[PDB]
């Protein structure tokens, strides 16, 4: 990626922040600049010398130097947080163009936002085919990172477990699910199984039985 | 030869033509040659009103009129000296008017074209001999020293 | 007022081929330039390729890992732009966008060609290159449960267990049911086979009359399931 760019950056809620992107072809051409959110199509925010796209907020602003250039949010919001590319020629005097690796820009502080959870025991037509997946569901919690743990009565369990990574949802918090894979007679053989969500040193513990 | 740049396209003007006559000279013999459109001219001086084109460049005046692309069937070029210094509007909202004595009138529909184009014209009209030389010169002298960055 | 709707992304065998549609609304479409770039998983935008108009020639230019595979062109008379990938690999994999291109070029310090930008974004169309083979989703139900929401309402919903590729799509009484709807980003499992569960928060007191259904499709596999979901 001939142009370079910050792999991560992050920015207090309502501070301002730049982000730059690097390469020889910047030398002799201008850069572009690109918003994408995950599920979504990117948004061009910034191009040229000095163009800004009209329903863009105004604080976006592009600039260039040398072989540099540079996007900078000036007192970034909630929204903001998000991935930003820019692009340009990939040689200079190129027909071509080509894309920077792309900069994370998480935006700091908003308080605390503790998780909601929901454990869904393994449904009866599931056991009837042999199987038995419990469901855990994580939601509205922020800032994006918890950890999951799953109990069989009070003994932990590393077996079985799939755990996405943490989602945005619309609303700038965070979402997330864990699955425990286990036989029926697992389900069975037990009192009960836990589904235990941390978040910063506060914790949440489900836990469901076989009995419905 | 992305371009079409003949013989023709090169011509001397009068003391008392205007801003459309310079316009109308040099879009005729791309018009004639079928490069462009049959009013080509009556784009030109709507896009020069709105958009002009006057260069600020010492010691020769230039200005470099067009319309959009898609008047164009093939890109050609067309030169035009001015015997007396004739104003453009500054193409970058100067006040004072740019006089300009060489005018570049672009008949360009392809990209990669038109930026060749300009980043040539840009070139040019930074160097003073050559500039100057364009005054004394006569249409095939211009065409030829032209041609010969072409 | 601008609409691009990416197409014909799917399940494909590496050396295959593949066909992606794109069609283009809210603009002048004919002279307009437009442009492929895809994004390949846990990685960014990469440009593929790009188709100009007419005073180009309709001219189309080809990133590298690509000239030779693939081929762009556009029928101007429905506004639709193609993109027609020949012998494909596990890395041509990725979400692939259109876009329509504007053209920049600033005179006292330009240098030809300039510049190409994206001002317009459609939502992209999966492609998937792999050897792997297609697995249809199982559906269970998830029976009301009261414990975690609001008083008076129950939480209900669908577990879309191992299916391969993505994407899944879930709705509700065939999409009456709109708010109260979450549906969870899936889990990529061990096994390479995605999970997935759509839950929807409704009234306690509905749930002896309203029945809920929810409605999966998988289309890579062309199944359909309707799992009614009840107590207890």
């Amino acid at each position: 990626y001939e142009l370079t760019q910050e792999t991560g950056v992050s920015v207090a809620l309502g501070r301002t922040v730049t982000i730059t992107c690097r390469g020889d072809s910047l030398r002799s051409h201008y850069a572009s600049w690109y918003q994408k959110k995950p599920g979504q199509a990117p948004i061009l925010l910034f191009y040229g010398k000095n163009n800004r796209p009209s329903g863009v907020p105004d604080r976006f602003s592009g600039s260039a130097s040398g072989n540099r250039a540079s996007l900078t949010i000036s007192g970034a919001q909630a929204e903001d947080d998000a991935e930003y590319y820019c692009s340009s020629r990939d040689k200079s005097g190129s027909r071509l163009s080509v894309f920077g690796g792309g900069t994370k820009l998480t935006v700091l502080s908003q308080p605390k936002a503790a998780p909601s959870v929901t454990l869904f025991p393994p449904s009866s037509e599931e056991l009837q085919a042999n199987k038995a997946t419990l469901v855990c569901l994580i939601s509205d919690f922020y800032p994006g990172a918890v950890t999951v743990a799953w109990k069989a009565d009070s003994s932990p369990v590393k077996a079985g477990v799939e755990t996405t990574t943490p989602s945005k949802q619309s609303n700038n918090k965070y979402a997330a699910s864990s699955y425990l894979s286990l036989t029926p007679e697992q389900w069975k053989s037990h009192r009960s199984y836990s589904c235990q969500v941390t978040h910063e040193g506060s914790t949440v513990e489900k836990t469901v039985a076989p009995t419905e | 030869q992305g371009i079409h740049f003949r013989r023709h396209y090169v011509r001397h003007l009068p003391k008392e033509v205007s801003q459309n006559d310079i316009i109308k000279a040099l879009a005729s013999p791309l018009i004639n040659d079928g490069m462009v459109v049959s009013d080509f001219a009556d784009h030109v001086i709507t896009r020069e009103q709105n958009f002009p084109t006057g260069l600020p460049v010492e010691p020769v005046g230039v200005a470099i009129p067009h319309t959009d692309s898609k008047y164009v069937r093939q890109n050609a070029i067309s030169v035009g000296i001015l015997a007396e210094p004739v104003n453009f509007e500054d193409a970058g909202g100067e006040p004072d008017p740019v006089p300009v004595r060489v005018v570049f009138m672009l008949a360009l529909g392809n990209w990669f074209d038109i930026t060749n184009v300009l980043w040539w014209i840009k070139a040019v009209i930074q160097d003073e001999d050559f500039m100057q030389q364009l005054l004394v010169m006569n249409d095939d002298e211009i065409y030829q020293s032209i041609y010969t960055r072409i | 007022e601008v609409q691009l709707v990416e197409s014909g992304g799917g399940l494909v065998k590496p050396g295959g081929s593949l066909r992606l549609s794109c069609s283009a609304s809210g603009f002048d479409f004919d002279n307009a330039w437009m442009t492929w770039v895809r994004q390949p998983p846990g990685k960014g935008l990469e440009w593929v390729g790009r188709i100009t108009g007419p005073g180009e020639g309709w001219s189309v230019d080809y990133a590298a890992p690509v000239e030779g595979r693939f081929t762009i062109s556009r029928l101007n008379s429905i506004n639709f732009l193609y993109l027609e990938m020949n012998n494909l690999r596990m890395e041509d994999s990725g979400l692939y966008f259109c876009a329509r291109t504007g053209k920049y070029y600033d005179f006292w310090s330009g240098y030809p060609p300039g510049e190409e930008y994206f001002q317009d974004w459609g939502r992209g169309t999966l492609v998937t290159v792999s050897s792997a083979s297609t697995k249809g989703p199982s559906v269970f139900p998830l029976a009301p449960s009261s414990k975690s929401t609001s008083g008076g309402t129950a939480a209900l919903g669908c577990l879309v267990k191992d299916y391969f590729p993505e994407p899944v799509t879930v709705s509700w009484n065939s999409g009456a049911l709109t708010s109260g709807v979450h549906t969870f980003p899936a889990v990529l499992q061990s096994s390479g086979l995605y999970s997935l569960s759509s839950v929807v928060t409704v009234p306690s007191s509905s749930l002896g009359t309203q029945t809920y259904i929810c409605n999966v499709n998988h289309k890579p596999s062309n199944t359909k399931v309707d799992k009614r979901v009840e107590p207890k």
